[PDB]
């Protein structure tokens, strides 16, 4: 499924013209400030839920479990610990 | 800029020689600079600072 | 013809590091492969150097490690580099495997590099397990004892196999000397399998974040990905620097600075952090043999991803529901890791069982269901 | 587990060596050596430290040679093969108070005082644990605590009952530099000294770390420039398509 | 398409061990390559096993070898197999190199496999030298001392380099522990170079005893050469059996059963037999640095055979004068070996110098002259 | 070198163990143990041999336990950490006559009697050298030989002057099996015993060798048949050429 240069396995290409300029002719950091702020904000906003939802759920579950475990091993939690074991 | 390019950059042999010479100088000067800075932020704490009492 | 292409030896190197045609749109998650190569090179360099100063005999082992720390020039650095890079090796390998699962790198035509990859991961685990025993501190000894006693669960022959592994009736000098020899060897085996999985990959080439063919638009490995890999090499070296020079013991267990004592049992025997999720899976099953099977199955089940993923599309970039499921799967795997080092106490016991069920149900139920439904949604949604 | 079973967590004290660019205070190390020598060394060894280790850290070559030369060590047998002793040298290790574990336990009601060379790394908490433990013996155990025989109450120790009694009291040591030897001062000095004993590369390691951080950061910045420079023809590529 | 050809991993194995096209007329001197592979596999298996029972610390090393001999089940066999196979490895390598020189295997287009072969031979020498030190008997210590002091001849920095190699001011514990780590490593390096020289060969294929092309008439590697290689595998195992089981110490020095003693100097410090010719060459030159250079040059001069052989015909099958010269060259190399273990006494001193001159004059004078004259004789003789 | 500097080469004696299929004579091994124990052990150790090694070779389990139990070995310290002795066990090594080299040399006019556990492998000649040396002290040194003080003439020893005197004389041992204890008999038995001590796998090794030889020879024969079978189409190939 992959060939090599000259016969890479692409369907025939035709009709596309590609253009570019030398690295010495270009500003490598052109538009860096706009990208760093606006592009990153757009990219982050669109992915935020896929991180927030699972992280917040599993952090909540952990927090509840760790707090219960702590409470069960106090004096106040003696009776509930006895039942839990 | 032309002169500088022509002497130090154009020939890779010269470019590599200049990079290695610079690395040598950097290495020696950076050592000395860090040593002095480290001694100033940790002044009075090191053996070299209390050695004179003994 | 250029010499790099004409000469057969040069041409093999050329094919992997220079002319190798790569997709033009690999993101920074494609940098973990070369970081893993860097960890391997550091472990070989530091490990062979430690082997010049270490003594594998149980009467001298722990003291030889103190001699390295105290007397060998830069011995402290070489030891801390080796110990911390073992952790970084696992961070990079989990990132690399996470990328592979998210982007569908296990799908045809890349089943074979993925399957060899699963073996690489098992070899890493064994290598790191044996290396940790070599210190012969309290955790070294007691971790070896508990982990090797899992083999006793093998029916009929299990006990005999354990005595054979130990070279005696408990973990002692014979065990330590054999772990040294095998710890030295296993990284060479691992380097071979790493090379094999890249040769297998080279038939299809790298996948890419869109999941489509890159045969339409290729870039040479050098200079593009060479220079992209340097960025993460230096990011890695900065992380490495902060641990090795400023916090060299953060990732370790203080009990491993106590010499092994078969009489005294440490308060808690836990594996190194990178093994913790597998340990939580083992604890979840009450049966001894059950627990062992589940723990092995938790790794071997990666081999069925090419089958249970029913999607007609490679990878998750365009699959919102798959992305959510993947996020839950990852966070569950981290929670299993945390539960691997809590005490066996309520309510962590039941939590560990629910998380274990979710871990397996991702492969067996959820991914096949979600991938089936998304196929239908793509087709109906775009009619 | 109960909090008692874990032991109370020690406070985070502001040690001189806390801080990415901070060394130990060598004057505190010297004073801590003197506390080890006059208090702890009755029960605890420091077996991984040789006399040469103190030189240029806490003591001069001559002071350390003087400490070594006051002791007797086993020499090679004489010409009739009979045992002999020699005076100590800089290469020798600091000798412990007991010949073996059995002697150590017999002197300490069954408990074995650990070697202290690695103790700062061998306990969660490090210097903070050592300082907290030494200064954390309450006059009276909390009401209800039953101590086993030969145990002392100390909340920092897991379980609460430790076989080591309180040993630091105001003025048990007379410091040679005139520092007032309070319980707190001696605990701070000895904790600093034991931290040094566990990690004697500390000062050098952190200075080399500073050099590494600077170089690696600069190289990271330059590698970003060079990557972006080389990639700009790809990033800037434009297409015009005319369907055939 | 057959799976062996279709699958890229299988296809690489296929290319070397199965479909590999070989000349149909290879004689039994083409069997040494697979015997060398067998020696390497035995050394890896026995060496890794010894490493599980050996202790590299100078206080325990010699005793760990006695523990292997006396207490480890079949330890005596594993040790004797490892020690004797080291000798067999050199017999096979000299046969293999002898075949290559007689048949012109170093000529174009096989300069590159031959040149990598010269490095393999150097790596074998270093590997075996370090392994012999590990016993830490009298010959181990004293051989390490005299051989490592040759480095002192390097001008200006020589003494500093020796102290750096030793890790101290004489051969001691630091030296032994580093030799263990490097002895473990070097065989893996050697296996890589062995593979490289076969990849380089695979472009031209094997030469054959007639020196002509075999492109006209090829045979698959399997089954023909597979089954031919088994004959010499069993012949080798019979020789191995007679040494390991019936005369396990014949090839060794009794002094290596005395523990290393820096005070007492053994009567005669000689290298293992397979290094003796190089030692005689060193002795021949009175100057220390001169002797070192000559000894290294005696191996590196193999690299110029592709240049000094002026023949238009590959190999010696049809060259009566070249065959006679080759016979003298071989017997001289054996005489140098014998002179490497005589005492430095008359008349062996002058004999060693004459044999040394003849060794070098084969490459520099005789082979270029004889090959030039034979070219003319073939042309005029067949007019 | 002169022949004197090399030492005379020992005769090749027909040992029972010479011979591809021959074991040691175990009765000679037992007698040789008794010579070691009653003569050599005054000056020479056998440090690599444990009591368990004799069992099923020269002695029964009970005889060897009896030898071990007659001696005292260092135990673990008692509860006050004081030294203690225990009776020997089968696991213990046979103890040597001297605490150290210095004591050994002092007892032997400066010479150090070597440990004999490996001596049969550590000398050219093996058993033949040991037998020749023990039986080769002439009554008088050859005229002209000047012995250094405390040296004895023995031509088998390189240089001729050995620090060990003749020790085997007719009837210094009374064998428990009734064999006449002549110089020659005792030298033969002790040489056999020391050969066993150097190579205790000997008997097993040679029997496994016999099995290996047989199997490998058969496999060599069959591999020749199979090679010739597979190659016969190539060897038998014939050609007819008709030039185009
Ligand atoms: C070590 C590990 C053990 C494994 C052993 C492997 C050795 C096998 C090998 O390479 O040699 C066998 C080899 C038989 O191999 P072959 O493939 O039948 O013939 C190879 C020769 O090119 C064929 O040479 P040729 O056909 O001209 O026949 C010459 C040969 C006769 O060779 C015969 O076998 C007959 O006889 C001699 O040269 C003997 C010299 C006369 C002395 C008196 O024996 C020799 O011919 C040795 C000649 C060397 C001098
Ligand atoms: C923690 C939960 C992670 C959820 C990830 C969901 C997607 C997301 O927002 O990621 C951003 C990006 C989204 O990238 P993308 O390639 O899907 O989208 C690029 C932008 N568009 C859609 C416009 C083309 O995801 C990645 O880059 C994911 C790589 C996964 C690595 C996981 C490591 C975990 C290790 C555990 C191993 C077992
Ligand atoms: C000892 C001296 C050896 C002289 C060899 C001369 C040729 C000869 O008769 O050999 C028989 C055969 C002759 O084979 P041939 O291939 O020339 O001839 C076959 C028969 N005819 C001519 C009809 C086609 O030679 C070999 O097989 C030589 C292999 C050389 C291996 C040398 C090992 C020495 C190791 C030292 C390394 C440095
Ligand atoms: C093996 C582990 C690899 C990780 C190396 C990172 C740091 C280790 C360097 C040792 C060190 O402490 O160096 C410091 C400077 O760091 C630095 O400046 C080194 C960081 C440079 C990053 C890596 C660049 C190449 C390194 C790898 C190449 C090795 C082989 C190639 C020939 C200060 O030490 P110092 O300055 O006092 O030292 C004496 C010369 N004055
Ligand atoms: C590594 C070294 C390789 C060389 C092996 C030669 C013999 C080693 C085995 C020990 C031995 O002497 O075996 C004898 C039988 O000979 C034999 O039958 C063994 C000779 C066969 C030689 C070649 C066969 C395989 C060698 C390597 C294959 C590796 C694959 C799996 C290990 C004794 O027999 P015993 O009584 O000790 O036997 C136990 C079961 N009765
Ligand atoms: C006369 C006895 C004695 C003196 C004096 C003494 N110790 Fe100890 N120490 C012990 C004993 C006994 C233990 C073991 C306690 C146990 O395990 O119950 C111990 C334990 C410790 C521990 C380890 C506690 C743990 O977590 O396991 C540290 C740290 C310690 N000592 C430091 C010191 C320092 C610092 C000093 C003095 C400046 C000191 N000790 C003085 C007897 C002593
Ligand atoms: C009372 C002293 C003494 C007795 C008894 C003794 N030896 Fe020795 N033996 C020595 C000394 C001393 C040497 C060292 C001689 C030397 O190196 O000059 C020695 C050396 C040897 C050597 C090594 C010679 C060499 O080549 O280096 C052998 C073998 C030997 N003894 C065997 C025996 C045997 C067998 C017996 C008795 C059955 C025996 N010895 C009895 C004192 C003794
Ligand atoms: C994949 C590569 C490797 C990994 C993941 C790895 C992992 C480890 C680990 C976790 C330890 C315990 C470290 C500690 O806490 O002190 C260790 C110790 C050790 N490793 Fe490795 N290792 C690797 C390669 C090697 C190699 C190639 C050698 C060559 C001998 C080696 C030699 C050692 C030695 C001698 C020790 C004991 C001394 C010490 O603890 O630092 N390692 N290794
Ligand atoms: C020593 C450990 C490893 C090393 C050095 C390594 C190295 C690499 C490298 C350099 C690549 C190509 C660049 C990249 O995608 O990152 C790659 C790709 C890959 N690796 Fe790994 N790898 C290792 C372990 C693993 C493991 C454990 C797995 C799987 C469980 C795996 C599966 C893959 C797959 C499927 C690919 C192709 C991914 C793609 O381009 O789409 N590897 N590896
Ligand atoms: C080309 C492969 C090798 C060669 C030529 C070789 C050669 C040698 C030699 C000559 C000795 C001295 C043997 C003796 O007289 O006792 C030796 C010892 C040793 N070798 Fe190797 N060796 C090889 C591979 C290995 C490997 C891969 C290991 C893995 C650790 C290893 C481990 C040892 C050890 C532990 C010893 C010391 C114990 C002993 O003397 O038997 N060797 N080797
Ligand atoms: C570990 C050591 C070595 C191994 C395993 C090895 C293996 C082999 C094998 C299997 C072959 C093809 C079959 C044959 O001709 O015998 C071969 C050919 C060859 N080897 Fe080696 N070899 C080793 C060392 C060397 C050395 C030291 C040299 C050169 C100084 C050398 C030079 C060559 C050459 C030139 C060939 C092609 C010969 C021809 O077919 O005409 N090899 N080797
Ligand atoms: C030296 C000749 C032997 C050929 C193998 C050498 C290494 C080799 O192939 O290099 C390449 C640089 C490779 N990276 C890639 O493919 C790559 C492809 C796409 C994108 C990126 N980066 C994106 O941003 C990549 O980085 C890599 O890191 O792989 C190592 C593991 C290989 O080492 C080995 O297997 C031997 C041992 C160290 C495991
Ligand atoms: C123990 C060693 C570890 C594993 C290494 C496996 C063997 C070494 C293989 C690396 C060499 C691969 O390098 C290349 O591979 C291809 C793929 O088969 C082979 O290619 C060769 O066989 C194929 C078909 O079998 C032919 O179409 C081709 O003309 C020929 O060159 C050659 O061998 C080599 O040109």
């Amino acid at each position: 499924y992959m060939g090599w240069w000259g016969h890479m396995g692409s369907p025939p290409q035709k009709g596309i013209a590609g253009y570019t300029i030398s690295p010495f002719a270009a500003r490598p950091f052109a538009g860096v400030v706009h990208a760093a702020i606006f592009n990153t904000f757009r990219r982050t906003k669109n992915q935020a839920l896929f991180v927030i939802l699972p992280v917040s759920f599993f952090y909540y579950v952990w927090t509840q479990a760790s707090e219960k475990n702590e409470w069960l091993y106090t004096k106040a939690g003696r009776h509930e610990l006895a039942k839990a074991l | 800029a032309t002169t500088f390019y022509n002497v130090f950059v154009k020939r890779n042999s010269a470019f590599v020689a200049t990079i290695l010479a610079s690395a040598f100088v950097f290495d020696m000067t950076f050592e000395t600079a860090i040593d002095n800075f480290w001694d100033r932020i940790n002044a009075g704490k090191q053996w070299k600072d209390i050695r004179h009492k003994y | 013809m250029a010499l790099r292409k004409k000469n057969s030896l040069l041409n093999m190197a050329n094919s992997y590091v220079l002319d190798s045609p790569q997709p033009s749109n690999l993101n920074y998650f494609w940098n973990f492969g070369s970081l893993l190569a860097l960890c391997l090179v550091i472990q070989l360099a530091t490990g062979i150097t430690l082997a010049m100063h270490y003594t594998s005999h149980a009467s001298l082992a722990f003291d030889s490690v103190e001699h390295i720390m105290r007397d060998v020039n830069f011995g402290w650095f070489i030891r801390y580099a080796h110990a911390n890079t073992a952790s970084f090796f696992f961070i990079c390998i989990y990132a690399h495997m996470g990328r592979n699962i998210y982007y569908g790198s296990y799908k045809t035509p890349r089943v074979l590099p993925w399957s060899i990859g699963v073996i690489i991961f098992l070899l890493l685990i064994i290598t790191a397990f044996m290396g940790y025993v070599l210190v012969f501190g309290q955790m070294s000894l007691w971790g070896a004892t508990v982990i090797c006693n899992l083999v006793s669960a093998i029916p009929w022959l299990g006990e005999d196999i354990v005595h054979f592994l130990w070279g005696g009736f408990s973990v002692g000098n014979p065990t330590l000397q054999r772990f040294f020899a095998l710890h030295y060897l296993m990284p060479f085996v691992l380097a071979v399998f790493a090379l094999l999985h890249l040769i297998a990959l080279h038939t299809a080439g790298s996948s890419n974040p869109l999941g489509i063919t890159s045969n339409v638009d290729k870039l040479s490995m050098h200079p593009y990905y060479s220079f992209k890999d340097l960025i993460t090499v230096f990011a890695f070296l900065l992380m490495f620097t902060l641990f090795v020079f400023f916090s060299p013991d953060k990732l370790g267990h203080p009990d491993n600075y106590i010499p092994a004592n078969p009489m005294v049992t440490p308060a808690s025997i836990v594996p190194e952090w990178y093994l913790l999720p597998f340990y939580a899976i083992l604890r979840a099953i009450p049966d001894k043999l059950g627990g062992v099977i589940a723990m092995v199955a938790a790794i071997l089940i990666l081999l069925i991803l090419p089958i249970v993923d029913r999607s007609i599309i490679r990878g998750n970039a365009f699959k919102p529901i798959s992305k959510l499921l993947f996020g839950f799967f990852i966070c569950n795997f981290l929670l299993l890791g945390v539960l691997g080092q809590v005490h066996i106490e309520p309510p962590f016991i039941v939590l560990g069982q629910i998380c274990t069920i979710f871990y397996f149900s991702y492969f067996l139920i959820l991914l096949p269901m979600v991938s089936t439904i998304e196929n239908i949604f793509f087709y109906i949604g775009s009619l | 587990m109960t909090a008692a079973e874990h032991g109370l967590h020690p406070a985070e004290y502001p040690w001189p060596q806390n801080g990415m660019l901070s060394t130990f205070d060598h004057a505190s190390l010297r004073r801590g050596y003197q506390v080890y020598k006059e208090v702890c060394a009755a029960c605890h060894s420091l077996d991984r430290i040789a006399w040469r280790n103190l030189v240029g850290v806490t003591h001069t070559t001559d002071e350390a040679k003087a400490f070594a030369e006051e002791l007797e060590y086993d020499d090679e047998p004489d010409d009739e093969g009979n045992p002999r002793k020699r005076p100590g040298k800089l290469a020798d290790y600091i000798p412990g108070p007991y010949p073996n574990e059995q002697a150590a336990r017999a002197a300490n009601q069954g408990a074995l005082p650990p070697d202290l060379s690695l103790i700062a790394k061998a306990r969660h908490g490090g210097a903070d644990y050592i300082f907290a433990l030494l200064t954390g013996y309450p006059d009276e155990p909390p009401a209800g605590v039953v101590l086993a025989p030969g145990m002392n109450y100390n909340p920092y120790f897991p379980g609460g009952g430790i076989g080591m009694a309180r040993t630091l009291f105001d003025g048990v040591v007379e410091y040679e530099d005139g520092t007032p030897a309070t319980t707190s001062q001696m605990a701070k000095d000895v904790a600093a000294f034991l931290t040094w004993a566990a990690e004697p590369e500390h000062d050098e390691r952190k200075k080399l770390g500073l050099k590494a951080i600077i170089v690696i950061s600069a190289m990271l910045g330059l590698s970003v420039y060079i990557k972006k420079f080389k990639w700009s023809p790809i990033k800037n590529r434009k297409f015009i398509y005319n369907p055939p």
